Parts: C-alpha cells; sequence; structure tokens
RNA sequence: CACGAUAGCUAGGACCCAAACUGGGAUUAGAUACCCCACUAUGCCUAGCCCUAAACCCAAAUAGUUACAUAACAAAACUAUUCGCCAGAGUACUACUCGCAACUGCCUAAAACUCAAAGGACUUGGCGGUGCUUCACAUCCACCUAGAGGAGCCUGUUCUAUAAUCGAUAAACCCCGAUAGACCUUACCAACCCUUGCCAAUUCAGCCUAUAUACCGCCAUCUUCAGCAAACCCUAAAAAGGAACAAUAGUAAGCACAAUCAUAGCACAUAAAAACGUUAGGUCAAGGUGUAGCUUAUGGGUUGGAAAGAAAUGGGCUACAUUUUCUACAUAAGAAUAUCCACCACACGAAAGUUUUUAUGAAACUAAAAACCAAAGGAGGAUUUAGCAGUAAAUCAAGAA
RNA sequence: AGUAAGGUCAGCUAAAUAAGCUAUCGGGCCCAUACCCCGAAAAUGUUGGUUAUACCCUUCCCGUACUACCA
RNA sequence: AAUGAGACA
C-alpha cells in the first residue's frame, strides 16, 4: 500500500494444521516451486495487509540468499 | 559480434550433436535394411540436417587454422618476422571474415518457431490510475501519437477505432487497428505499463511545477482471422424420428421431426416446430450453422480476455516495461537495461523507437535459442 | 466538532434502512423460518420432560400451544 | 409495578385550515429540490396499541462547605453516604440470542477483519455567493472619447509541412531573447575533411551536451502593498500575543515607505525608488560554475541547403471617404465627388501583385522609386483594450543596430 | 413460405418551404474544464420511371413484423 | 456560479 510500492515475492501454503494461509519470502531471489516443503515463522510484514507469516530461509527446500557471482 | 556467440559452449555442443546425428542417419540407411515407411522418415531428416552439418565442419577447419597462427607466432625468426606479420595478420583477419558467414547463416536458417505475424493487431491505450490530475492522461496522448507516427515510418496502415478525449486536454482511452507485414512481430514487447516522470508543463497539472510520477497502460491484442462454416453430408447425421403434439391421425403417421447431429463436434440440434418435415429440416440446418458460429466467437473472446487481463494486471507502478524520465532526459527499458537519451526525438517515432525495438527482438531470439540449446541437452539426457 | 460522528452514524442508519427495504421479503422468509424452529425446539424440550419422568404419553388434556404464533 | 412529546398502526366519528405523497407551472445542463397552484394520509374527538427523540439544562439522588485551589472551553471549585454507567477507533442505534398486542419493528448486543490512530479544547494564517461601517478620480457600477474582433497587408505564435535550431508560452507568452537571419550570424540538415585538435605548460585542450529541480549573475510578479528583522521586558505559561492619550506593557535602534535627489527657480506632476517573502516563475544558449555524459567524437573546419501555408489566432500599419480626395500653398482658393446613361466614363481605397530602374553587397532573394494594375473594404457577431489635461486623439521628426 | 412494412445530417425527430434539437468544427467568457453566449459546416436506404422533381412508383440491399390451421 | 492538488517539510 502507498506510499510504499514494490513487487513483494509471496507464496500460498497449507500448514500442518490443514488451514491454508498466505506467506511471505524474505530476502532477494528464491527458487521455490509448487509442492515444495518450507518452514514458516510468525512474523508480520507491515507493508502488506493480510500477510502474517514469513518463510525462514535455510530450512528444507529453501536455502539462504545467494551472493552475487 | 557473431564470433562471441559461437564461443559459447552450448552452441558448439549442439552442433556436435547434429554432426553425430547426421552421420548416424547415413549409417542406419546405408547398412540396415530399413523399412520403407521408416526409411523415408530418415531420408527427410537427412536432407534437413545436410546444411547444418556442413556448416559446423567448416567451423572446425576454420578454428584449426587459428591454432596455426598461435604456433607461427611462437617460432619467430628475424627473417620470418616480416613473413608472419604480412601473412598471419592477414590470415587471422581473413579467418574472422569467414566465421561471420557461418555463424550468421546458422541463426538465419535455424529460425526459432514463429506464429501469427500476419494478422491485424489492435493497439489499445488507456489512462493509468496512480496519481490525480491530468499528468497521466496528458502523457497518454503523447505516446499514442508516437505509435501513429511510427506506423508511417514502418509503412504500415493506421485505422482509428475509438478515440475519447479527456476534459483537461488528454486521452481517457483509445484503440486503433494497425495492418502490415510485421506488425505483431515488432509490436509484441510494447505491451505493458509506461511510467512517466516529468515536471508538468501543459495541462491542469501545470498549476504547480513539482515533479510528478504517472503511469499508462498499453494493450496489444492480435485480432484473429475470418470465419467460414464448412459443412457436408459426411459431417451430419439426420435422425428422422417422430414428434409429440396434437394432430390426430397426422402425427401418429408422420416422422415430422429432425435430429441433426454434428459428427465432428457432437452437437445435437433438434427441430420439430412446423407440421412438415421440410419446414423442420430447413430450420434445423439454419440453427446448427448459427450455433456453431457462436462457439467460434466465444472461443475468440476467451483467448483475448485471457491476454488483455494479463498485460493490464492491476494497473500499478510496480509493473512497468519502460520509464520516461523527462527530468533527466532518459528513456530506459527494464528488460534489456538499455537507456536512450533525447526523449524529444524518441516521442516522435521514427528511428528513436525502431532502434529500441531491434534490441528487444534480438534479446528475445537470444533467450529462446539459449534455452533451446539447453533443451537439446535435456532431450539428450 | 462532534458532527463528524453524528454524520457517520446518519449514513449507516440511512443505508441500513435501505437494505431492509430492498430485501424486505427475504427477512420475512427467514423470520418465519426461525420462528418454526423456535416452536419446534420448544416442543422437544417439553417432550423431553415427560419422557424422562417415566411417562409414555403426554398427560391427558395437554396440547402444547403455539406461543410463537401471530395473534391479538 | 405505573407512565412516557411527535411520527406510525387498528375501528368509528369530525374535516375550517395546514399538509408528506402525487399532478401541473417555473428555474436548471438535468431539479423525480429550493419557489408557485391544487388535493390525500394525517394533525382533531372516542376506545386499543406502539414505548422511539439533540426524551439535552448533554451536568444522577440526598446532606452540606467557600476551605484547598485556575489543563483548556463552558454553566467556579469540592466533601460525605448510595446507585447506575465507562476498558482504543472503524466494523456497530449491525449479525446471532431472550422478551414484547411489536412482524420493514423495539430492547439486549458481539466477533472475524483493517488501521496506529480516532477523539475533546485552543493558537496563528488563509478563505467565506457571512453581517456592520468606510472607500474605488481610468474606476467595480452609473457614465466620457478613441480603438481591437469584420477586409487587405506586415509581423509573432499554435497546427500542418520539411533531411533541416533552441528558449518564452494564465495575470507575469505572443515585433518575446532579436535596438534585428540573403552568405556570415548559426547553435539546425545533407555531404566531405581533421585527430595534443587557439594557449607558455599540462596523461590535456574542446562541448550551444543533460540538469533553471544543484546555482551565482540579471529580472518578472503581488507592489506606490507597508511591513520585515535583531536586542530586551511582561503573561498564575508563553502554540502565541503585547493597543487604549482624560492612556490599561511595552522600549530604542537597522531595512523599506517617508524626507531628499534628477527633469537647471519654487511648487505640482512625472520619473527614480519599493524591504523581508510568495510563484522549485524565466534564463545552463550573455558569461562563469556544481553534478552527470562525450574524447579519431555529443569536438573542429570546408561546400551547399533549412523550403511551404490546408487552416486557426494575437499585436500592429493603411482604409472603408464629404470634419473627405487632388493641386497650389501653412491653415480666405480652384477642381473632383460610387452615380447617370442616347454611348461612355467616373469617387474612396493596393500597403498587394506584374514590369522597369536605382541603393547596398563578391553574390539580391533584401530595401526604395516609377509606370501599369484598382481587388477586399460601404464602420464590423459574442466579447474586449486604453486614457483624468497638455492627458486621449490627430500629425511631424530624429536616434539606437 | 407468403404477406405486411421501413430506411433522411454522426444521432434522433418533423416536413419535402429539406426544418428543429443534439453531436461535431472555430471563436468568446473563466485561473482551467463544463454550463452558457456567438458563428459555420452537414443528409432524402438503392436503381429505373415519374412534364421536371420531391413526399410517389419500380429495382437492388439491409432490417423489422404477422401467420403457418382442421384431421 | 457545478467541478479541480499529484512525490513540498
Ligand atoms: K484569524
Ligand atoms: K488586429
Ligand atoms: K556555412
Ligand atoms: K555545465
Ligand atoms: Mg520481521
Ligand atoms: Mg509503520
Ligand atoms: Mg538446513
Ligand atoms: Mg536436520
Ligand atoms: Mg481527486
Ligand atoms: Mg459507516
Ligand atoms: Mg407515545
Ligand atoms: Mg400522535
Ligand atoms: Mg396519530
Ligand atoms: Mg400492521
Ligand atoms: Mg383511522
Ligand atoms: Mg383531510
Ligand atoms: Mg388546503
Ligand atoms: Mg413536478
Ligand atoms: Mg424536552
Ligand atoms: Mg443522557
Ligand atoms: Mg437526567
Ligand atoms: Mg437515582
Ligand atoms: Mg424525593
Ligand atoms: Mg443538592
Ligand atoms: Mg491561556
Ligand atoms: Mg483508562
Ligand atoms: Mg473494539
Ligand atoms: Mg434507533
Ligand atoms: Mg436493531
Ligand atoms: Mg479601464
Ligand atoms: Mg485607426
Ligand atoms: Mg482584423
Ligand atoms: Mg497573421
Ligand atoms: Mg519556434
Ligand atoms: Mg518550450
Ligand atoms: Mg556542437
Ligand atoms: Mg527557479
Ligand atoms: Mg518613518
Ligand atoms: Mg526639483
Ligand atoms: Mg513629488
Ligand atoms: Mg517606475
Ligand atoms: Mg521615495
Ligand atoms: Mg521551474
Ligand atoms: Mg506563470
Ligand atoms: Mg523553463
Ligand atoms: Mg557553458
Ligand atoms: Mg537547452
Ligand atoms: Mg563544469
Ligand atoms: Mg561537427
Ligand atoms: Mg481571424
Ligand atoms: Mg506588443
Ligand atoms: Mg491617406
Ligand atoms: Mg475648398
Ligand atoms: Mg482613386
Ligand atoms: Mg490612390
Ligand atoms: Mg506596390
Ligand atoms: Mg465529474
Amino acid at each position: 500500500k502507498k506510499p510504499n510500492s514494490a513487487n513483494r515475492k509471496c507464496c500460498r501454503v497449507r500448514l500442518s494444521t490443514g488451514r491454508e494461509a498466505v506467506c511471505f519470502i524474505p530476502g532477494e531471489g528464491h527458487s521455490l516451486q509448487e509442492h515444495h516443503v518450507v518452514l514458516v515463522q510468525g512474523g508480520r510484514t507491515q507493508d502488506l495487509p493480510g500477510v502474517k507469516l514469513t518463510v525462514v530461509r535455510g530450512k528444507y527446500d529453501c536455502g539462504h540468499v545467494q551472493k552475487k557471482k | 559480434d557473431t564470433k562471441m556467440l559461437w564461443k559459447h559452449k552450448a552452441l558448439q555442443k549442439y552442433m556436435e550433436n547434429l554432426s553425430k546425428e547426421y552421420q548416424t542417419l547415413e549409417q542406419c540407411l546405408q547398412h540396415i535394411p530399413v523399412n520403407e515407411e521408416n526409411r523415408r522418415s530418415l531420408n527427410r531428416r537427412h536432407a534437413e540436417l545436410a546444411p547444418l552439418a556442413a556448416i559446423y565442419q567448416e567451423i572446425q577447419e576454420t578454428e584449426q587454422a587459428i591454432e596455426e597462427l598461435e604456433s607461427m607466432c611462437k617460432s619467430l625468426n628475424k627473417q620470418d618476422e616480416k613473413q608472419l606479420q604480412e601473412l598471419a595478420l592477414e590470415e587471422r583477419q581473413t579467418i574472422d571474415q569467414k566465421i561471420n558467414m557461418l555463424y550468421n547463416e546458422l541463426f538465419q536458417s535455424l529460425v526459432p518457431k514463429e506464429k501469427y505475424d500476419k494478422n491485424d493487431v489492435i493497439l489499445e491505450v488507456t489512462a493509468g490510475r496512480t496519481t490525480g490530475g491530468d499528468i497521466c492522461q496528458q502523457f497518454t496522448r503523447e505516446i499514442f501519437d508516437m505509435y501513429q507516427n511510427y506506423s508511417c515510418y514502418k509503412h504500415w496502415q493506421f485505422e482509428l477505432l475509438n478515440y475519447t478525449p479527456a476534459d483537461y486536454g488528454g486521452l481517457h482511452h483509445a484503440a486503433a487497428r494497425i495492418s502490415g507485414d510485421g506488425v505483431y512481430k515488432h509490436l509484441k514487447y510494447e505491451g505493458g505499463i509506461h511510467r512517466v516522470q516529468r515536471i508538468p508543463e501543459v495541462g491542469l497539472s501545470s498549476r504547480m511545477q513539482r515533479i510528478h510520477t504517472g503511469t499508462m497502460s498499453v494493450i496489444v491484442l492480435p485480432q484473429p482471422d475470418e470465419v467460414d462454416v464448412k459443412l457436408d453430408p459426411k459431417d451430419l447425421r439426420i435422425d428422422t424420428f417422430r414428434a409429440k403434439g396434437a394432430g390426430g391421425q397426422h402425427v401418429n403417421k408422420t416422422d415430422s421431426a429432425v435430429r441433426l447431429v454434428h459428427i465432428p463436434t457432437g452437437l445435437v440440434v433438434e427441430c420439430q416446430q412446423e407440421r412438415s418435415q421440410i419446414k423442420n429440416k430447413e430450420i434445423a440446418f439454419r440453427v446448427l450453422r448459427a450455433r456453431l458460429y457462436q462457439q467460434i466467437i466465444e472461443k475468440d473472446k476467451r483467448q483475448q480476455q485471457s491476454a488483455r487481463k494479463l498485460q493490464v494486471g492491476t494497473r500499478a507502478q510496480s509493473e512497468r516495461i519502460r520509464t520516461y524520465n523527462f527530468t533527466q532526459d532518459r528513456v530506459s527499458d527494464h528488460r534489456i537495461a538499455y537507456e536512450v537519451r533525447d526523449i524529444k526525438e524518441f516521442l516522435c517515432g521514427g528511428k528513436g523507437l525502431d532502434q529500441l525495438i531491434q534490441r528487444l527482438l534480438q534479446s528475445a531470439d537470444e533467450e529462446a535459442i539459449a534455452e533451446l540449446l539447453d533443451e537439446h541437452l535435456k532431450s539428450a539426457k | 466538532k462532534n458532527i463528524l460522528k453524528i454524520r457517520r452514524r446518519k449514513m449507516n442508519h440511512h443505508k441500513y434502512r435501505k437494505l431492509v427495504k430492498r430485501t424486505r421479503f427475504l427477512r420475512r422468509k427467514v423470520r418465519e423460518g426461525r420462528l418454526r424452529q423456535k416452536q419446534v425446539k420448544f416442543e422437544r424440550d417439553l417432550k423431553r420432560i415427560w419422557q424422562k419422568a417415566g411417562l409414555k404419553e403426554a398427560p391427558a388434556g395437554w396440547q402444547t400451544p403455539k406461543i410463537y404464533l401471530k395473534n391479538q
């Protein structure tokens, strides 16, 4: 929402409790595809209404941010 | 240049596969008593790869001659110094002359798969909704006239369909049809959002001279071809079954109903309105043609809606393909990271926009060819 | 001034009084539907009383009235 | 438990008059609104129901005190006993639930979700188709004179056009930078040449390359508006404000106005002046320069060429005559005068255009004179500009380059 | 199938004395837009015949409309 | 006499 404008890389996952919720991917660049396993934290993104989870980088199928090479 | 493109390992490796495949085609045909149905398929494939295999072989011979240049420069004599500088400095340039022919023809003959390019394209421009005032509406007029002048530079045909001016001297929305030989080819990557950053000069926004950012959306939709229904007795099955109603002896002893079944599609059209089968048969044929024609139109609508609701997106600054910064006199495309100065000439069409499009198409070919070479490995692995 | 709150409550009441008018007959169906379930649930409560007391049938002369019924 | 304005419902009765709804008229782009006319429910009486209000004196009942003491504003502050109510804002006088002669109803009254605020009072400024009083000497109305918009021509913009500059572009642009472009100027285009490429030196010269939204300079503008800024003091606190002449918290300096100076007496008048700020106003193209970009090229030189006006508009000159035209001449003259016609031929008005010649210049495409030619124009639609006295208007002359 | 029946400015109407309103184009008013004021342009579906044309008839074309019943 | 403000603290 204004005055902050960008393209935030989010994802939609179904948690272990069966509910389906919207999550956010921190960092720059990711290789997440459909039917991948990730781990979600309980943080919140201030700019995006509704989003209330963040994927923790470095666990399961999502790795750390890759340094420019 | 073309020499750098060949030096990529993907391009050399793929041509090796063609060389191995082309030789393999000869071995199977000459030796194995291949069946006639299979033999012709290999023969057709053999002819297709005949120019490709020969091109790569000439590259290898040309590359080996370069290795001679390195060896000659190693063994240097005082008398041989003059000879090598008068020959190796000329052979290497001569070699660089020949490799251009081989590499350019490879991409001029491969020709990644292309479609459409011979259908009239409708160009739609609107007024983005990101900022108040006429800063976005006024900017829409300038780019609309940019393409109109650009069409005359490309010797195309411009056909105005809709034109709705705004209150404060602007374009709320517009649409036009452009006909030509390479319309959709060139005007393929121009669809998106064109952001503008300028200090207001003419219009309602001129009351306060502070830099403002606005956006506008351009929609490029390829219009489909014509429609002509083709029907024949091979495609229609007519069941002359009876009907239900109230006619006494007449209904009980008459098959006054027609059930038209379209064999290719499976549609069932039944007409049992009038008393005579001739009247029922006449109407049934008319209805089947009308219903089939409606299906084609609805197919066209789905294709266009699925495309025009993609480029539009949500109409936000976050999505954009080109930014017009009049404050610093730069026009930059985000895809190719190419920046152009002198926006004054850029907005008048001509060579300003044509130069930008050339790199957009070359980048498109580069991405498709590079992936295909890897996809050749994927098919080989 | 406080008029910034009375006007906000004015618009909401004015819009609600049009939501009722537009869908007046939809509320009529639901209100009667809830009244039937209100009466039926009341019958089951009275039916539970005599069954748990050991009786097989309701006491003679007892017909449960329809309290949630339009009368005057 | 009993009651509860007004609107509303059920049954009967009354109906002067007012009057939602409705119909007509008018206004308006539309007016199912304000304004005008007609008439119904109803306002009324008897019997029953509904139980809602800014039901607000927004201040609960009973006893008291004027002690302590000013958040703000208002209707000054507080103690004792007791009850009711209040736990961010929006969602919400809503959803679901209990009761009700209510059935589009009343009472009770949440949550999911969204935001980091919502809200009370005050201060200064701006604005007000808010009221009171006073005033516009080119001024808003009343009112005076001469003009623009109509026609030709000259010139400047927009658009059209070309291979062929740039900048100004509500008041504060439009004979503007230019008190000035045939080459030059020139920054533009098409070709063709040159790479320590003006200087004493320099791994540097050069750039009319981008940025007036990085700027100095030089200004426009409100503006012939009177206020700006620094030192200091006061306020039961200070955001800010600071005057009463029979004077009640202000003081003396700086800038501006004023005075003075110029236009060869004074006076008046006109010039000249007009601060701090406002419009990121105009100017990287007077020149300089920050930052960014070019470096055998966005640099330098040579030759030739930037035509053309479908159309629209602004500012001007000359007119459309009789207060005129022509000649003589300073202002006391003669003659002509759109009409008559048996034929003719004729007024005002070409600045334009054709031809010839002269002046400047290497080059005439530029200017001027003469001959020929006599077209639009018969006082100009909505609208609009200027002037308060030697001013408007008419007429003449010189200078800047 | 038959019958009925219509085409007029960009749009919709009335007349054939081709008009009225709107839209469109140009200008004014306003800080700008709209309203408003001023000026201009604009058409008889199609062919043939109707003294000659038009309102008429005919041909072509589009579209509109009713009916298709007793066994 | 209806309408207008965007990326100024
Ligand atoms: K005030
Ligand atoms: K004029
Ligand atoms: K020259
Ligand atoms: K500079
Ligand atoms: Mg966090
Ligand atoms: Mg925050
Ligand atoms: Mg791990
Ligand atoms: Mg582990
Ligand atoms: Mg707005
Ligand atoms: Mg609300
Ligand atoms: Mg009551
Ligand atoms: Mg009452
Ligand atoms: Mg009553
Ligand atoms: Mg009732
Ligand atoms: Mg009654
Ligand atoms: Mg009455
Ligand atoms: Mg009356
Ligand atoms: Mg009326
Ligand atoms: Mg009261
Ligand atoms: Mg109260
Ligand atoms: Mg009370
Ligand atoms: Mg009490
Ligand atoms: Mg008492
Ligand atoms: Mg008391
Ligand atoms: Mg105070
Ligand atoms: Mg509290
Ligand atoms: Mg809450
Ligand atoms: Mg209520
Ligand atoms: Mg309620
Ligand atoms: Mg005046
Ligand atoms: Mg005059
Ligand atoms: Mg004129
Ligand atoms: Mg002119
Ligand atoms: Mg110009
Ligand atoms: Mg300009
Ligand atoms: Mg240059
Ligand atoms: Mg400035
Ligand atoms: Mg003084
Ligand atoms: Mg003097
Ligand atoms: Mg004086
Ligand atoms: Mg002066
Ligand atoms: Mg003075
Ligand atoms: Mg500016
Ligand atoms: Mg201005
Ligand atoms: Mg400027
Ligand atoms: Mg410079
Ligand atoms: Mg410039
Ligand atoms: Mg510099
Ligand atoms: Mg050059
Ligand atoms: Mg004109
Ligand atoms: Mg002037
Ligand atoms: Mg004269
Ligand atoms: Mg005389
Ligand atoms: Mg004459
Ligand atoms: Mg004359
Ligand atoms: Mg002449
Ligand atoms: Mg509007």
